[PDB]
């Protein structure tokens, strides 16, 4: 007798779901490939291990 | 009860469009009026220039960027020695095909003779690390003998 | 329980009669489609009749004038009569129903002697 | 936890989280910034430094004559902020807040 | 759980009973509600096809049977998701269509419905030394698109009218 | 009542997120991927990578 009310809370949260996975692919899908590092660290002395 | 809670719905929804839409004037301001040097603000790539155009409840842009195309593998050098002097590239990079060296900038290709021109001289051999050893031509001996 | 058995598999000489009989536990009718598919060995699978709710009936090129595909609605299943067979024909025949989600089914392994 | 509450897990795991950033990682080592705008071209990194400091008003000789001593400097601030994290547990404290 | 010779009830979560004590026989159950989920359904597009596939959040694939009857075990994969039912499961790895969950992705491809891990994107690996370096040749000038709203519709709503239509009663017991 | 003040409670909390995530997005595509120029976006002092 209330109406639709749970349709309207279930909206709502559904929209907050879906945005924290876009929040996540957007900060971090920035790039089309993937690349490897060389087998090879000799960087002239520069160690990123 | 019901009409709290639109007002409140509408005020979240206003906000979140109030938001995009101070970032759609700075967009405005900055890829528009100039040129931007701010990385992926206008567009992927190189950012050159911009028109906006309306568009029903919003604005649309069109960038305009510039992109490298085909590329070549070159041997580098980070400096060159002449007479025990360390000449460094004004501007650019030290290139050869194998044979000869040439100076040239880094976003297109466009090789020239090593000169006094493009270069400064700064130290000695003895501490750059990778040098190769190679002769620089003066533009000025030329001149010198006529 | 196997929501659709099939039976009727078997060793025939050439040019026999068969009547492959394959029965689903749900209704055959609100299932939308039933479909008959038989695989040569070294081949892939391929239908051989094909029969939707509404009554159309198809046949492959090679099923045409001999196999008949029909379905009693007395006992839920669907009836295919193989007759003037053919060593080609040996395969093994599997039916096909689809209601929204693919259903398949296994066994009668034919075989034509000649 | 048992009235009607559930908790969905997130699109992307942690493990390809962390392959984005190897990928970017190595991006951004072995081709500058060139991989941001196009194709990616290689470089060698006591080459591309130089860039970097000539961006910031230096001249390319003055890195070309201490390089040991950048490294040097540069290892020993990774080390101690690698020590730095594992030694203040409040450092963490805006995502144990959320 | 160990109760107290005293105790009768358990409720770590102080508004469920947790545990009891069977009155006939003093040893003690635990109890766990029966089980709950919500359905979500996969789709293409309603005018490509019609086939589509469940998805049940969090529960095991054994009870989903005991759960439109789910007619038997015909491809019940089981994902970290939860129970996927309806498509089949693909070694071969692709970019996202229909996000569904832990790594996951479904899209419809000519059983019309294929579920996969999610593909990250083309690989490549950098020719790197120490003395080789890439110039670009040539360039090509590209242009995008972007799209960002600026204004929502103006909207205004009477206060009496809606709540008290032109009743003057209704209007007195709301001031 | 107690699951309106729960969603918008988490409706305010998201937006905010959601803001965080914007500006973590902006300092990925400028810090990172290049060399910025704005002064204490990136790091206190001249910004290198
Ligand atoms: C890069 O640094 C790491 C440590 O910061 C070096 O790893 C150490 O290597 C020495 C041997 O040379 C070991 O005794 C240490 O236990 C290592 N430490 C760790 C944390 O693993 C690594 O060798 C450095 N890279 C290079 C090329 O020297
Ligand atoms: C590398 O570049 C040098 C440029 O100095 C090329 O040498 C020239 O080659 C052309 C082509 O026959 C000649 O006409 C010029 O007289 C050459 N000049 C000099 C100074 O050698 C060389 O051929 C190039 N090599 C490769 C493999 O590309
Ligand atoms: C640079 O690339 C452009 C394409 O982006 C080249 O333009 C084409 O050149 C070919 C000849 O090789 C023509 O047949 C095409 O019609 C050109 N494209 C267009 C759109 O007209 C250009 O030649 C390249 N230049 C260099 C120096 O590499
Ligand atoms: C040409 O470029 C490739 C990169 O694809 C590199 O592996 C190769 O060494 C280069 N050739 C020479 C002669 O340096
Ligand atoms: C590059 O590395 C090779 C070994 O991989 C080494 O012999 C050479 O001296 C290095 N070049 C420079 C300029 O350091
Ligand atoms: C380069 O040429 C100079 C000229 O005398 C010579 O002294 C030196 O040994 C050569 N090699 C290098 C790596 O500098
Ligand atoms: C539906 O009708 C078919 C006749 O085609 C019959 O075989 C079947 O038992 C019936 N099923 C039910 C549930 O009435
Ligand atoms: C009630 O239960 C106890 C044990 O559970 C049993 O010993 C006793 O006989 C029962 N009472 C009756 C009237 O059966
Ligand atoms: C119908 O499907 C076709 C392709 O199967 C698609 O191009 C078209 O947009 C669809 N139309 C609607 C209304 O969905
Ligand atoms: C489902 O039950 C089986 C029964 O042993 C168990 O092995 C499996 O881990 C369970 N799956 C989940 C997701 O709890
Ligand atoms: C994927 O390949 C493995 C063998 O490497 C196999 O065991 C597995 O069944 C395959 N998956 C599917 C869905 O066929």
């Amino acid at each position: 007798q209330y109406g639709s009310f749970c349709t309207q809370l279930n909206r709502a949260l559904t929209g907050i779901a879906v945005e924290q996975d876009k929040n996540t692919q957007e900060v971090f899908a920035q790039v089309k490939q993937i690349y490897k590092t060389p087998p090879i660290k000799d960087f002239g002395g520069f160690n990123f291990s | 009860q019901s009409l709290q809670t639109y007002v409140t719905q509408q005020l979240i929804r206003a906000a979140e469009i109030r938001a995009s839409a101070n970032l759609a004037a700075t967009k405005m301001s900055e890829c528009v009026l100039g040129q931007s040097k701010r990385v992926d603000f206008c567009g992927k790539g190189y950012h050159l220039m911009s028109f906006p155009q309306s568009a029903p409840h919003g604005v649309v842009f069109l960038h305009v960027t510039y992109v490298p195309a085909q590329e070549k593998n070159f041997t580098t050098a980070p400096a060159i020695c002449h007479d025990g002097k360390a000449h460094f590239p004004r501007e650019g990079v030290f290139v050869s095909n194998g044979t000869h060296w040439f100076v040239t900038q880094r976003n297109f290709y466009e090789p020239q003779i090593i000169t006094t021109d493009n270069t400064f001289v700064s130290g000695n051999c003895d501490v750059v690390i990778g040098i190769v050893n190679n002769t620089v031509y003066d533009p000025l001996q030329p001149e010198l003998d006529s | 329980q196997v929501q659709l058995q099939e039976s009727g598999g078997g060793l025939v000489q050439a040019g026999g009669s068969l009547r492959l009989s394959c029965a689903a536990s749900e209704s055959i009718f609100r299932m939308e489609l039933m479909e008959w598919y038989h695989q040569a060995p070294g081949k892939q699978r391929e239908l051989v009749a094909t029969i939707n709710r509404c009554g159309s009936t198809n046949y492959s090129d090679s099923v045409k004038g001999r196999f008949i595909i029909s379905s009693d609605n007395a006992k839920n299943s669907v009836y295919l009569q193989m007759n003037s067979l053919k060593d080609e024909d040996t395969a093994v025949y599997s039916c096909h129903a689809r209601t929204w989600t693919s259903y398949w089914g296994r066994g009668t392994q034919v075989t034509v002697s000649s | 936890k048992f009235n009607g509450l559930t908790v969905l897990p997130p699109l992307l795991t942690d493990e390809m989280i962390a392959q984005y950033t190897s990928a970017l990682l190595a991006g951004t080592i072995t081709s500058g910034w060139t991989f941001g705008a196009g194709p990616a071209l290689q470089i060698p990194f006591p080459m591309q430094m130089a860039y970097r400091f000539n961006g910031i008003g230096v001249t390319q000789n003055v890195l070309y004559e201490n390089q040991k001593l950048i490294a040097n400097q540069f290892n020993s601030a990774i080390g101690k902020i690698q020590d730095s994290l594992s030694s203040t547990p409040s450092a963490l404290g805006k995502l144990q807040d959320v | 759980k160990k109760f107290l010779p005293f105790q009768q009830f358990g409720r770590d979560i102080a508004d469920t009973t947790d545990a009891v004590r069977d009155p006939q026989t003093l040893e003690i159950l635990d109890i766990t509600p029966c089980s709950f989920g919500g359905v979500s359904v996969i789709t293409p597009g309603t005018n490509t096809s019609n086939q589509v596939a469940v998805l049940y959040q969090g529960v095991n694939c054994t009870e989903v049977p005991v759960a439109r009857v789910y007619s038997t075990g015909s491809n019940v994969f089981q994902t970290r998701a939860g129970c996927l039912i309806g498509a089949e499961h693909v070694n071969n790895s692709y970019e996202c269509d229909i996000p569904i969950g832990a790594g996951i992705c479904a899209s419809y491809q000519t059983q019309s419905i294929i579920a996969y891990t999610m593909s990250l994107g083309a690989e490549n690996s950098v020719a790197y030394s120490n003395n080789s370096i890439a110039i670009p040749t040539n360039f090509t000038i590209s242009v995008t698109t972007e799209i960002l709203p600026v204004s929502m519709t103006k909207t205004s709503v009477d206060c009496t009218m809606y709540i008290c239509g032109d009743s003057t009663e209704c209007s007195n017991l709301l001031l």
